[PDB]
């Protein structure tokens, strides 16, 4: 879910 | 600009200590109103959301390290157990402005330049263009994301991979033998019973479940209410519609059954319990979407995997755990050994929580009183889902290490399957590279999934001012910050190392620091010297070595890991009065005290010291564990009857009771007041318990029964005034003095 916050 | 001043001090000047320091706020953060878009108090983040060690950041690294004061961040993302209390400002539109490069969020420390066309970012200086959409009868200045540090925002459809989950609770409750006897059964089901109202449903969606265990693992069919008791037993150990069900479909039946299970199990003679299989029978049943295995038990695992004596298999567990977002939560509650040195990992690397229950037992009724508020008030707490938090930082600032309950392995990146609310958290900074602006920032967010079926972010953005010189970051310094940098060290280095080695942690924290400030800044005789914003520091960690969890000699194993797992996540606030209490004289109390303003007045706290325990006095101790009501020996017949009706002090209810009501006695009430007071938070599920406890007289008559149950009240009580001398450690004034013995030539 980092995937997710870091958008990138 | 208005940087903080040094206004030095002889801590040997201030005994007893000025413990009212403990609730003064750090010290300000030094921003001019230029450096914000829309210059107000609540531009800058505010300390209850984010408390940096240092508000006047090191402009280098060879600063820090010369400072020997830690740089890390104290981050609670939420301050209470519902949400609906005091709410950050939430953003709906969509529009998330996002620096293309480092990927930071719009703020109120961004600049805006070439016609406000574009928008530099204060982490990275990267030139950004400006959404068109941030124009669109009001202006982009009176957006959130501008005018706010703390705010929140409505995350778009590309901030999720699937659709939002339902709360989703399993009770793995313990219906061995043990369980029935102490009523750990009974008070549990009770407890469900009297709140099943009281757990979140903010979208009618809340799933409930329920394991009863023993030597096997019963499960439960429930039908919707609509369609109107079915147990599956399963006795390999070694081995879903209707097993998880609508609270709000089948309520009713989750009723019926609740009320029946204790029938069931009344004359269960087994004493075994599987919670090994059991977590796992739990974890199939709701890996599917993830959520919570609540696991209530008064029984050691003696059966299947897992099964522990006086383990790895559960760090196996929590790791499975991250990877379906579930996260457990523990209530253990019993006389005998528990192991929670070893239990608590699976709620510490899941990001639930522990809780201890010494001694629990029906057969008193205060027992039952503190166990049930407690579960009942911690399955009433909100909570999200598929949560992460990252905490990113201007350039030169990059985080390093990561405390507090959660899984992180090898990133910046923290997982909260479920994220509670009365917990806190701490990162540690690195500075690398020479910072060349006046101001660095850190930006916490969280992407998290809300129990009321929403993708929301929650952004936390502090700004604060650099300098190089080593006067300005000891004025800026948060004594009560960096005292819980070090509460986790010392947490780590145990829990890890060994407990001396974090006694020897916690004191050189200290003298690091005295003897820093004594040699890099500069009459009269021989003082201590420190600045006024550190002056309760080395008190701090002088206590800390006293507590539970550090303590030298003997602490039974549950006892101490149980310090030990709430001291690593408890919010600032309660993480000082834990470890120096707050101290109530209340004998001569002032006549406000004990009554409203329907919030109470509370007396005046005084030092932490017997010194000040008159054999005359009453006094009441509260370490945020529990409450301590002291009545001196040589108590007048007046006063010890105010409080308890009698005037045979040596008459008066010992040990773990409630103070009677005496009517007709506003002191009665007002004491009754004061405890009521201590006991309501709405930002933890704590109930703290009251012993009361009766000090020796000269004239001390015959009870040896009692003398050996007193004498352990009068020693618990005497060793949470950690200013005095207790056992091999020295006083609080010693200890002073050892420490200018030590910075010395
Ligand atoms: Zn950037």
């Amino acid at each position: 879910l980092a995937s997710l916050e870091s958008q990138s | 600009r208005p940087m903080n001043q040094l206004y030095p001090i002889d801590l040997l000047t201030e005994l007893p200590p000025p413990i009212t320091d403990l609730t003064l706020p750090p010290p300000p953060l030094v921003i001019p109103p230029e450096r914000m878009l829309v210059p107000s108090e609540l531009s800058n983040a505010s300390p209850d959301y984010i408390r940096s060690t240092l508000n006047a950041v090191p402009k280098n690294s060879s600063l820090l390290k010369k400072s020997k004061l830690p740089f890390g961040l104290v981050i609670r993302p939420y301050q209470h157990l519902y949400d609906d209390i005091d709410p950050p400002p939430l953003n709906e539109d969509g529009l998330i402005v996002r620096c293309r490069r480092c990927r930071s969020y719009m703020n109120p420390f961004v600049t805006f330049i070439e016609q406000g066309r574009r928008w530099r970012c204060n982490f990275c200086r990267l030139a950004n263009d400006v959404p068109m959409q941030m124009d669109q009868p009001k202006s982009r200045y009176d957006r959130n994301e501008i005018k706010c540090a703390v705010m929140e925002y409505m995350a778009p459809k590309e901030y999720t991979l699937r659709q939002p989950p339902p709360a989703t609770y399993c009770f793995l409750i313990d219906v061995s033998q043990s369980s029935i006897k102490s009523g750990l059964l009974a008070t549990t089901i009770n407890t469900l019973l009297q709140n099943l109202d009281s757990i979140p449903n903010h979208d009618e969606r809340t799933r409930i479940s329920i394991l009863c265990v023993d030597n096997a693992i019963h499960y439960f069919k429930i039908p919707l209410d609509s369609e109107n008791i079915n147990m599956m037993d399963i006795a390999d150990l070694e081995e879903p519609n209707s097993m998880v069900v609508s609270l709000k479909a089948c309520r009713q039946n989750i009723e019926t059954l609740l009320t029946k299970i204790p029938q069931i199990f009344q004359s269960n003679l087994i004493t075994n319990f599987a919670l090994g299989p059991a977590l796992k029978s739990a974890y199939h049943l709701i890996g599917g979407v993830g959520g919570k295995i609540i696991v209530v038990s008064g029984t050691l695992p003696n059966l299947g995997i897992g099964k522990l004596q006086r383990d790895s298999f559960y760090k196996n567990f929590t790791i499975d755990c991250s990877k379906v977002q579930i996260t457990v939560d523990l209530f253990l509650a019993s006389e005998d050994y528990m192991d929670v040195a070893s239990l608590s990992n699976l709620s510490r690397f899941t990001a639930g929580q522990t809780h201890f229950y010494p001694g629990f037992s029906g057969k008193n009724p205060n027992d039952i009183v503190k166990f049930s508020t407690e579960f009942a008030k911690h399955i009433s707490m909100d909570f999200c889902m598929e949560t992460v938090m990252r905490a990113r930082g201007s350039t030169g600032l990059r985080m390093s290490r990561f405390y507090g309950h959660f899984f992180n392995r090898s990133s910046d990146l923290c997982a909260f399957s479920t994220m509670p609310r009365d917990q806190s958290y701490l990162f540690e900074v690195n500075v690398d590279e020479s910072i060349m602006a006046d101001y660095c920032y850190v930006q916490v967010a969280v992407l998290l999934s809300l129990n009321n079926s929403q993708r929301r972010i929650r952004i936390i953005t502090l700004a604060m001012p650099t300098t190089e010189s080593l006067a300005e970051v000891y004025a800026s310094a948060d004594q009560l910050a960096i005292a819980s940098f070090y509460n986790s060290k010392a947490v780590e280095k145990a829990l890890n190392s060994s407990l001396d080695d974090a006694r020897v942690l916690i004191n050189k924290s200290v003298q690091d620091i005295l003897a820093t400030y004594k040699k890099e800044i500069v009459a009269g005789g021989a003082p201590l010297r420190l600045c006024a914003n550190l002056r309760m520091f080395p008190l701090l960690m002088h206590s800390l070595t006293k507590h539970m969890a550090f303590r030298s000699g003997i602490v039974p194993s549950d006892h101490r890991a149980s310090a030990l797992n709430n001291l690593e996540s408890l919010p600032l606030k309660y993480l000082i009065k834990n470890i120096y209490p707050d101290v109530y004289s209340l004998h001569d109390m002032a006549d406000e005290a004990g009554l409203p303003v329907g919030t109470i007045v509370l007396p005046q706290p005084i030092n932490a010291t017997s010194s000040l325990f008159e054999r005359y006095g009453l006094y009441l101790i509260d370490n945020g564990n529990e409450l301590f009501l002291w009545m001196g020996g040589d108590a007048v017949p007046a006063l010890v009857f105010d409080v308890f009706g009698t005037q045979d002090i040596f008459d008066i209810p010992i040990g773990k009771q409630e103070i009677p009501v005496v009517e007709n006695s506003e002191f009665n009430q007002r004491v009754r007041n004061i405890i009521n007071q201590l006991r309501n938070h709405d930002d933890v599920i704590t109930y703290q318990s009251l012993y009361i406890v009766r000090g020796a007289s000269l004239s001390e008559p015959v009870n040896h029964a009692s003398a050996r149950e007193v004498a352990t009240l009068r020693l618990w009580a005497s060793s949470t005034l950690v200013e005095d001398k207790i056992l091999n450690n020295e006083s609080y004034r010693e200890f002073l003095q050892i420490m200018k013995a030590r910075i010395s030539k």
